[PDB]
């Protein structure tokens, strides 16, 4: 994620924006408002950049 | 000068850019650097990667009304065909609703 | 009823002139060859390519363009090497000293000897004609070599060395070549000759073969030289690339040098309408494939 | 058709491919019982109204 | 099954203003000709999204 | 600048240039008319469904 | 400002201006009234269940 601004000529490396990816996906216990969380069926996530 | 003197009050630069296509377009017929376009890499028109100049002149605008009338009809048609498929897209479902 | 796989139609689509200079199509069967920043190689045909902040040949979405790899001194094309990401580079290059000039003098049978006997350099008739070659050294100075020739006797050329960029040159006296025609005109041997220009600026001087060979004497009216080449470059600017028919991309210089940076690969595979495509209008080789099968643009079916 | 098990099976659609190895297969990776063998480097293929 | 015609109607929207744009930008010195480049998507497979 | 007593300047301008300036720029306002005729129709088939 | 003997004034209306905006103006009025149409037959499925 990169932030343009005014008076840098160049946009300034704010930060990385990794996900984390399950082994069985199906497995996750859903709550309300579209999250899900880590239960025991679902594997331990192990959290990467995009495209790895 | 009123008496046969000659002064130079400086010469103007020129600005190439290692990547064209990357300069976004700001308002009036400005560019401004950016990412995917190259530092400003300023120089001299006298020789090199830098063209010549012409004094009163200007260039055109390089649109030819030829070529965007043309691109125009088959633009049109194309949206054309593309609400035809969204059209019979509610018809197939309308038709399975009621059923 | 079970959908048994899609499959896409390959046949080749109608070229349009778009204009630009970063732009290709294929005529026939044939893929480009694009890699990601991961490594992966993906396949795909479309002709819109630009640079980037890296000076590399880069597709609209951000794949870098691979080919074969220009090495060498001369930079060459290897047609043995594993593809590579192709890049224009803005380094100048350095000055080549000359090592191999070689020109072509037509020479006068019915010229005669002339009068005065004794040589001189600031007298035109004491030479019968006079040679001008521009040799470069490993700086980019000009070495202004002059060759003189003197015809002696029947059948015999005399040949001198001189300089006219080094304020320090001695004059010739000396006899520097001989050339002997055959019966007819026909060069024979003696044309190969060792010249060394004079050091300037604190460069090493040129060291170069002279060469004499293709010349003939037999009666032509007047003396004319009809070829004079050399091997010697000064640095020169990038200004402009272009790609031709081949895939090659050469970029031009001010000294007029064509330097090649690679060429454009073309893979195709033993079969169609198996590749996986991939987000944008790119394929992934897998099974019901085959091997990538590379090759030149020019022959090979591609 | 020669069936993947061993034994021939007869179609009437006719909608052929080419597998990797260069072999006239039907849609479904079942090959043909002559077992016409597409080579490399083609640039195209021709059928008359006999089998040729 | 609207997600690929809508996307189409987008596309070609997007064609038409930069056509309009180019025609009503001519006489003006200081200008360079656009033109738009699209690319198809495919998420999964045997099927494309727009 | 130095004066002249009767003298007039001109109009500094030319029927030549003006003229075909003119037919230049009824074809341009001619071919943005067929950029609304065509957004009109492009909106009509939508609207109308 | 000043005045002048002898001269009367236009109606600064541009008739070019005004139809082009008549034409946008009558294309925002149908989009509206899809709204109406719509909003109609979605109530008249939802009463005849």
């Amino acid at each position: 994620v990169s932030v343009t601004q005014q008076g840098q000529a160049a946009p300034v490396q704010v930060g990385q924006l990794n996900l984390t990816t399950f082994m069985n996906d199906t497995g996750l216990e859903s709550i309300g408002e579209n999250l899900y969380i880590e239960t025991q069926s679902s594997g331990a996530p192990n959290e990467s950049t995009p495209g790895l | 000068y009123s008496n046969e003197q000659e002064q130079v009050l400086g010469q103007i630069v020129l600005a190439n850019f290692a990547n064209n296509e990357g300069l976004a377009s700001q308002g009036d017929n400005v560019w401004a650097a950016t990412q995917a376009s190259g530092v400003a890499l300023l120089g001299t028109a006298g020789s090199g990667n830098f063209g010549k100049l012409t004094n009163g002149a200007l260039e055109a605008s390089n649109v030819d009304l030829s070529k965007e009338l043309v691109n125009m009809i088959v633009a049109q048609r194309n949206y054309q065909s593309n609400a035809q498929t969204i059209k019979t897209q509610d018809q197939i479902l309308n038709t399975l609703v009621n059923l | 009823v079970k959908v048994a796989g899609i499959t896409q139609d390959f046949t080749d689509g109608t070229t349009t002139n778009t204009g630009r200079g970063l732009d290709v199509a294929i005529s026939q069967n044939g893929f480009f060859r694009l890699v990601d920043s991961n490594g992966s190689v993906f396949y795909s045909r479309n002709g819109q390519f630009k640079l980037d902040e890296n000076r590399n040949l880069v597709n609209m979405q951000g794949m870098q363009l691979t080919g074969y790899p220009a090495t060498g001194t001369p930079p060459t094309i290897q047609q043995g090497a594993n593809p590579a990401p192709i890049t224009i580079p803005n380094t100048l290059m350095a000055a080549k000293s000359t090592t191999t000039a070689s020109m072509q003098i037509n020479l006068n049978s019915t010229d005669p000897v002339p009068s005065k006997t004794p040589f001189s350099v600031s007298d035109a008739d004491s030479y019968n004609k006079k040679g001008t070659v521009t040799v470069y050294d490993s700086q980019g100075n000009a070495h202004d070599m002059n060759v003189y020739f003197v015809k002696t006797k029947d059948n015999e050329w005399a040949v001198y060395t001189h300089d006219s960029s080094d304020p320090a040159a001695t004059a010739p006296t000396t006899a520097s070549t001989t050339l002997k025609f055959n019966e007819n005109g026909i060069l024979e041997s003696g044309g190969t000759v060792n010249i060394t220009t004079g050091t300037i600026n604190g460069a090493t001087a040129a060291t170069f073969s002279l060469s004499f060979l293709n010349s003939m004497q037999q009666n032509t009216g007047a003396n004319n030289i009809v070829a004079t080449n050399q091997n010697g470059y000064k640095p020169g600017d990038l200004v402009s690339y272009q790609i031709n028919n081949d895939g090659t991309v050469v970029g031009n210089y001010s000294n007029e040098q064509e330097q090649v940076l690679g060429q454009i690969v073309l893979a195709n595979f033993a079969n169609n309408e198996g590749l996986a495509s991939q987000g944008d209008n790119v394929w992934a080789a897998t099974q019901a494939s085959g091997v990538a099968l590379l090759g030149t643009a020019g022959s090979g079916n591609f | 058709v020669m069936l993947p098990d061993g034994t021939s099976a007869y179609t009437r659609d006719g909608s052929f491919q080419v597998d990797q190895n260069g072999q006239l297969v039907t849609a479904g990776g079942f090959q043909v019982q002559p077992a016409i063998t597409i080579p490399a480097n083609a640039l195209s293929i021709t059928i008359g109204r006999d089998g040729v | 099954s609207f997600s690929q015609a809508v996307s189409g109607l987008n596309a070609a929207a997007t064609n038409l203003d930069v056509i309009g744009n180019n025609i009503a930008n001519s006489a003006t010195y200081g200008f360079k000709s656009g033109t738009a480049s699209f690319a198809d998507m495919f998420a999964g497979s045997k099927v494309g999204l727009g």
